[PDB]
């Protein structure tokens, strides 16, 4: 209903959190975000 | 649109020319807009910030602030 | 050939041919108007040019 | 293929461009400059055409050699340190591209061909514009992400400036979520001075003016003629940082000092808050007003939307921030007004409801609470605080002390010799409110002094002493009944005068 914009999106883009945070990892090691993201 | 806001342009531009027909033959050719308080180098802008530091001791700076 | 200056900041402006005629001024940016047909005419008359 | 050596950073201070490193490609730019003069003389001899291919394909091989490899490597390393690092060092990096570009202008003058002195020169400047175009001005990378890292350094070095004043001296509601959310629609710290913030002490405004006017100058002189828009963008980000984060955060610092608003018998946390808001006025209003005025006079190029930065940005922060501070000087005026009014009239039933019609003519809680409330209120800071609001603090806070004289001194409800205790305690406050720091009370509390000699209407001193000059501060039919403000009115037939 609303998590599809919010959190079912996040349940459809779960790995895309760290994958989208990797977008700053070529432009301008990876433990404290990609292992223990809470 | 350039009638629908064309005429909304010009009827505005005359309307203020109404309100500046003030009783002097007001002649309305200044353009200064002052607030409540009345270079050619690289670091001269920093000298303008430091010129505001010269304004930081100028004058007191005194004004009125009450209500 | 007066490559003009941005008068406020003191940096350069674009270049300008200075066309001082008999009684009118054509401070014309001829860039990239390589003519000198219809160049950028910062123009006025000389009788009140200061 | 450098690996981003120290240091990197040592450059994020509240100043101009700073420490390491060179460039080290200005090494390579000088090497391309004397290599440029070398192949300039060599190919000047050994060719037929001149710009072809020296300016044509060997300037192309210059930037394709250097500015492709070494300068995008320099963007990779300088950006690989940080953003505002490579923003300021992008201003310095591309400023060095203008340096060596000007060395190709004088080195262009070492060449002597007119079509080469035409846009074949500006082909080298156009490949300089291509090195610009890899981090192009057409995107929000070169300006809006420069404004974003400028917001990083702006909120960083400016929001966390006045550190314990911005965060925190309150919750912070601090009358900005309380009074301005009600009227325009109390102990919070104790007790010294305007001590970073206000403002802080104009040095944070010199810090935010230093770095923010610094990078404002950097993207100002650096970027193209599309400048007044971003000048209204970052200048409105100074309307964030100064007209909102220092008129309503670092002067919500000062309104956490005006969280001692409504300070009735609470004039100790407004004994250090007169100088705090008074120096928000002086340093923040005077320094930010004249500095934003004359600095804005340079900043406006020629536009009439620049007047929308004059009126709506600047002058509506003088009228809007005038609605901030003077309404918090209206409720701070209610703090000192409720202070002297409530606290100075809070004497008990032997002074402020005295029936002592033939005795008790001395000093009491009118003098102790007038000199304590007011002379601990405004003769702590506000006597030496605002000269930035000189006749407003002194003449208007003392004019409300005259209003408080109408609440304490001309409203001291004592009887026919207790009125003489107002003529030694509220006339003992009339000169004392005129020394209490809110010190305009030498004429209207002196009117309460002659009314105090009028409020002592006994059966031998009721008619003409009440009929004196400023004893018409007693009532028109309540001259003889000047102690009708008391328990007992005027001792057997108060009202034999109006007929």
């Amino acid at each position: 209903v609303l998590c599809d914009k919010l959190w079912s999106c996040i349940q459809g883009q779960t790995v895309s959190l760290y994958l989208k945070l990797y977008t700053v990892i070529d432009k301008h090691k990876n433990d404290i975000i990609s292992a223990f993201e809470e | 649109f350039n009638k629908i806001w064309g005429k909304l342009l010009d009827e505005i531009e005359l309307l203020l020319v109404r309100y500046i027909n003030d009783p002097e033959l007001i002649s309305s050719n200044n353009g200064s807009i002052k607030p409540i308080n009345g270079e050619d180098n690289s670091s001269v802008k920093d000298q303008a910030f430091e010129l505001k530091a010269l304004l930081k001791d100028i004058f007191p700076g005194f004004s009125v602030s009450s209500n | 050939n007066w490559m003009e200056l941005n008068t406020t900041t003191g940096k350069p402006l674009q270049m300008v041919q200075i066309f001082i005629l008999n009684d009118l001024v054509l401070i014309a940016d001829k860039s990239r108007d390589k003519q000198n047909d219809f160049i950028v005419s910062q123009c006025y008359p000389l009788k009140d040019v200061t | 293929f450098i690996k981003n050596v120290k240091f990197k950073e040592q450059l994020i201070d509240f100043e101009n461009h700073s420490v390491i490193i060179e460039t080290s490609m200005q090494n390579l730019i000088n090497d391309v400059e004397t290599v440029i003069k070398n192949e300039s003389k060599i190919v000047k001899r050994v060719f037929e055409e001149k710009a072809t291919h020296v300016i044509q394909l060997f300037i192309q091989r210059v930037f394709a050699q250097k500015i492709e490899p070494r300068f995008e490597v320099l963007l990779r390393n300088s950006l690989s340190i940080s953003n505002l690092a490579y923003v300021r060092i992008l201003h310095g990096l591309f400023t060095l591209f203008g340096k060596f570009t000007k060395s190709l202008i004088d080195y262009f003058q070492l060449l002597e061909i007119d079509d080469s002195n035409q846009i074949l020169s500006t082909t080298l400047e156009q490949c300089f514009a291509d090195l610009f175009s890899h981090y192009l001005y057409d995107r929000s990378k070169y300006f809006g992400i420069e404004k974003r890292s400028l917001e990083a350094i702006l909120v960083d070095m400016t929001s966390k400036f006045t550190v314990n004043y911005d965060k925190e001296i309150n919750k912070r509601v601090l009358l900005d979520k309380y009074k301005e959310k009600l009227s325009t629609n109390t102990a919070s710290d104790i007790d010294n001075s305007p001590n970073s913030p206000a403002n802080y002490s104009l040095n944070d405004v010199d810090s935010m003016l230093k770095c923010v006017v610094e990078s404002t100058a950097r993207v100002m002189e650096l970027i193209p003629n599309k400048a007044h828009l971003y000048i209204l963008e970052i200048l409105k980000i100074m309307f964030l940082g100064i007209v909102d984060s220092y008129m309503e955060i670092a002067l919500e610092v000062a309104y956490w000092k005006i969280c001692k608003v409504d300070i009735n018998k609470t004039a100790g946390v407004v004994n250090l808050n007169f100088l705090k808001f008074i120096s928000m006025s002086t340093e923040i209003l005077d320094l930010l007003s004249i500095s934003i005025k004359s600095i804005f006079l340079p900043l406006l190029n020629n536009s009439p939307e620049i007047k929308a930065q004059i009126i709506e940005m600047t002058n509506s922060q003088i009228q809007k921030m005038e609605i901030l501070i003077n309404i918090i000087l209206q409720e701070t005026i209610t703090v000192i007004s409720t202070k002297f009014s409530a606290i100075l009239c809070k004497q008990k039933k032997k002074d402020f409801v005295p029936k002592s019609q033939e005795l008790l003519d001395q000093d009491t809680l009118p003098a102790i609470e007038i000199v304590n409330i007011l002379n601990l209120i405004f003769e702590q800071s506000s006597k030496f605080l605002k000269g930035k609001n000189l006749q407003t603090f002194l003449t208007l806070i003392g004019e409300e002390l005259y209003g408080l004289l109408l609440s304490h001194y001309s409203h001291f409800q004592v009887n026919s010799i207790g009125g003489v205790v107002v003529t030694k305690d509220i006339i003992g406050y009339q000169t004392a409110i005129e020394d209490w720091g809110v010190a305009s009370l030498i004429d209207k509390f002196a009117t309460l002094r002659e009314l105090a000699n009028l409020f002592t209407v006994q059966p031998e001193l009721l008619e003409s002493l009440t009929k004196e000059g400023h004893l018409a501060d007693i009532g028109r039919d309540i001259i003889q009944s000047y102690i009708s403000n008391r328990e007992d009115f005027n001792h057997d037939n108060f009202i034999n005068s109006v007929k």
